[PDB]
């Protein structure tokens, strides 16, 4: 199954020789569909005109990647892939490919001037950032390092513990994380994401302390004492001012457990990255790759 | 009509289905002005719809595979380096499964014997000195084609049954006796198991010791595999569960499991290997379509 | 607390699920009415 | 006081006039394409 | 291989038929892998009379080999095994409005009060078990693992004022409800790896992280902000605080904390999260058959 993409306005020859330099791509398409207008194309109906972050990578997860093939007089002839075959993807991200690597997709730059790939007539293409694993999970953690700390006023170590976060090394090829604290171009914002970390890191020692005292049935492999052992490891002084003096509802019990695990499928989106392309083999000057396609 | 007369029908069928995968009719109106040999090839027109298996050529030093240039159908790692000149290595299953910690004493050290050498000594340095594996090293399929040249070449199967070419003497993973075992509630259920690699950390006091297990199971589901590994495994886990946050070294997990591929119930047999004498026991499992899935750790 | 009890608008959730952030995203978060009888409408505000 | 504003939308019923052979559509033959799936074919009739 | 023929012990009518030949493309499981197979090993039936157990036939649904209904045909019925990535049809039997695009897994069925209307024959029923959207899935598991964190407070009419608010949920404009789990110790294991995640989150957990807390609640203030300040009021039981600190340059160390939190809160969603098994792409008017383009 083949897709044909029409533009909507006129293009330049300059864009048609920017379509011809990239005529193997990868482009997440909201609609599982045959013909599709430059409104859908992309990312940028969902990308800074809708929800940031990690409903954005959400939604990443949930569309439809497509590769660009051939270009017609007008028109893109955009393929998807099925499960298990080979195909071949263009080399636009920084980090440089080798064989045997698994692949994903993150989000872009928040808002970079590379051309935007394309101006036309309030219109961007925006694309993923086809990346390895590794690095993909390294710049997860940065994001929520950077979003974290970016809350945090009167300190004073806070532009070089930045410099230092968002400079990123990997096989040679270093680059600066755009979310630098205080210019505010756009971050992702990364706020439910963080608060949804700190409410689990927050709400747990107490539902966890709380089953302790019935953890097991009544006869235990390293259920109660090891646990305790994690328990008091961070609360050393445990239980000292109590606020409530322990009157507990099992309602409120209900209520605490429902909330962490609310928590948890909430931030599904950030727990895996899943391996979109297992790459085979590398092209000369690592200008393509012949991956095979997965999930 | 005839029931033999239906199944030579069918038969037809299948060798017409195989020609038509491969080869293709062609509208080109192919005039006259051809020499004989151009024009029986555009008369076949030959295409790859044919092997359904997906290859890789590979480069690696012929210091680092012993056993395996020999003995075709083994493991490969893929062990990216800092280095610049050679980015990735590629290692044996057996090269790895010698600082794997379950091999005992009499088979580590027949190991090291076929793995004594300066390059094999460094690249064990190099693997026992960082941090975590699984991540540094990393699963990348199945050996064919061993050159056994200068720097050797090997392809090597990311996807389908394990053959070179012509769709002949189809290979076997060779996975070792010792490392392998099957938790399940009947061993061998009905019918066509699934190979699974799980990586296990120990750290006996110092260091971690990595540990290379191959489990064959008929659960095809990660969560199902997973399950049933935790109830084997509970004992170190909780030992380690103590060590991980008086660690410092950036790792996350206690091991993962990884998917090999399909197998089949009877196409598992025993033998052993040898290569300058040493005799040792492996588990050859016979007829495999290679499949990956992303390495799912657990804690 | 007193603003929503007098403006009369419904808290979102007894009991916080993952609804929650679907609200808060963006989501319909008032049941559709049980009745309705003319179709659509809506009425924006400006102080004067 | 206040100014409020609303919006209405109609159910219309609206004519169009055109002169003759005002716009030229070039077009295609169909184009067939077909997907042969497990279970089922689909045929594609394609036309610009 | 694919093809499994499946031809009934018990004779039938044309009644059964005509239901039969309604049924068709419906996701059926079946343990055997065999060409030949009989009305005993057809569905889930022949395994839910052991106890009913909802965690034990979701473990044993896990197990199976799902298959597709084809071409009911006189007493022979045809399964398709289906193959990885490709295009299949669904005639759905969850009560759902089944939004294109997303995932679907496969759980048990949920014993409405209606007796089904689908085939009960001569002491043999055809367990079909249901599709679901994957947040449903994942809700109902949730369910499950809150339930017998509350069988640990052991009480006497609190578990029926928990379960009567707990267990009529609604997902859709849909009303289910899931009673009889009577909280075996299979779920008590499944709830010792969730402590035992918990237990690793709060001792792994950075000093940024509750602090992060504090800080946004003395910046801004919201409406996520005010639930979230009446759930840390709310309870207060440990709340320790490792104080003396200054977020000095030990970034490497907090970089190696927050990715064994992620790692932790992957094990729990592992726990809580069950296999897709098939994923949108058209569906049909009346929301009664569905096509997807996947297979595990």
């Amino acid at each position: 199954e083949t897709v044909y993409c029409t533009f909507d306005h006129k293009l330049s020859l300059s864009d048609i020789s920017t379509l011809c330099k990239l005529m193997n791509i990868v482009i997440p398409i909201p609609a599982h569909h045959h013909l599709i207008g430059s409104g859908n194309l992309g990312l940028y109906p969902i990308v800074s005109s809708n929800k940031d972050y990690v409903h954005i990578r959400n939604v990443l997860r949930t569309m439809v990647v497509t590769i660009l093939q051939k270009v017609e007089g007008n028109q893109l002839v955009l393929r998807k892939p099925m499960t298990g075959q080979q195909y071949a993807i263009k080399n636009t991200g920084p980090f440089p490919w080798e064989k045997g690597d698994t692949l994903t997709l993150i989000p872009p730059l928040s808002t970079h001037s590379e051309e935007k790939l394309l101006k036309l007539g309030d219109w961007e293409l925006t694309v993923p950032l086809v990346v390895p694993t590794a690095i993909a999970a390294e710049i997860n953690i940065r994001l929520l390092c950077i979003g974290l700390i970016a809350v945090h006023r009167e300190y004073n170590e806070m532009q070089t513990i930045i410099d230092e976060l968002c400079s990123i090394q990997y096989r040679d090829v270093l680059i600066k994380l755009p979310d630098i604290v205080n210019d505010k171009q756009s971050m992702y914002s990364m706020k439910t994401a963080c608060i949804s970390l700190s409410m689990i890191t927050a709400m747990a020692p107490d539902i966890v302390r709380t089953y302790i005292d019935r953890l097991t049935l009544e006869d235990h492999s390293m259920l109660l004492i090891k646990c305790q052992e994690l328990l008091s490891k961070r609360t050393t002084l445990s239980t000292q001012r109590c606020g409530q003096l322990h009157a507990t509802d099992i309602k409120d019990e209900l209520k605490k457990i429902k909330s962490v695990l609310t928590m948890i499928d909430q931030i599904n989106s950030l727990t895996n990255e899943k391996t979109y392309f297992v790459v085979c083999d590398v092209s000369a000057d690592n200008r393509m790759a012949t991956c095979i396609y997965k999930n | 009509m005839n029931s033999k007369s239906s199944a030579r029908a069918a038969i037809v069928d299948t060798v017409e289905a195989v020609k038509k995968r491969k080869y293709i009719s062609i509208e080109a109106g192919t005039l006259n002005n051809v020499v004989e040999k151009e024009r029986k090839f555009l008369k076949q027109f030959l295409s790859g719809r044919e092997n359904l298996r997906i290859a890789a050529r590979v480069f690696t030093p012929c210091e680092l595979l012993a056993p395996e240039l020999e003995n075709l159908g083994m493991l490969m790692y893929r062990f990216e380096t800092d280095v610049d000149n050679p980015k990735i290595l590629f290692v044996g299953l057996f090269f790895l499964c010698s600082n794997a910690f379950n091999v005992s004493a009499c088979v580590r050290t027949a190991l090291t014997t076929m793995y004594t050498n300066s390059m094999v000594d460094n690249v064990l340095s190099m693997i026992n000195t960082c941090k975590y594996l699984e991540d540094k090293v990393s699963l990348f399929g199945v050996t064919s084609l061993v050159s056994c040249g200068s720097s050797c070449l090997l392809s090597c199967v990311m996807q389908g049954n394990v053959y070179d070419a012509n769709k002949e003497n189809i290979h076997g993973l060779t996975v070792l006796k010792e490392i392998f075992l099957e938790p399940d509630w009947e061993p061998r259920q009905h019918s066509t198991q699934y190979v699974y690699v799980v990586h296990v950390y120990k750290e006996v006091l110092s260091k971690l010791q990595y540990g290379i297990y191959v489990v064959l199971t008929s659960f095809q589901n990660e969560d199902l595999v997973v399950d049933i590994l935790r109830q084997y495994f509970e004992k170190e886990r909780f030992l380690f569960l103590n060590y991980l946050i008086n660690s410092n070294t950036t790792l996350s997990y206690f091991g993962s499991v990884q998917r090999i591929g399909r197998c089949a119930t009877e196409d598992i047999k025993s033998g052993f290997l040898q290569y300058r004498g040493i005799t040792l026991p492996v588990i050859k499992l016979e007829n495999i379509f290679v499949d990956l899935s992303e390495k799912k750790v657990f804690v | 607390t007193w603003i929503r009890h007098h403006v009369g608008i419904e808290k979102p959730n007894p009991s916080e699920g993952e609804a929650l952030n679907i609200i808060t995203f963006g989501g319909i978060n008032k049941n559709p009415p049980s009745i309705l009888l003319h179709g659509q409408q809506a009425i924006c505000e400006v102080i004067l | 006081a206040a100014t409020l504003v609303r919006t209405d939308n109609f159910d219309v019923e609206c004519l169009l006039y055109s002169s003759r052979a005002a716009t030229s559509i070039i077009l295609d033959d169909p184009t067939v394409t077909a997907e042969a799936k497990d279970i089922v074919t689909t045929y594609n009739f394609t036309q610009h």
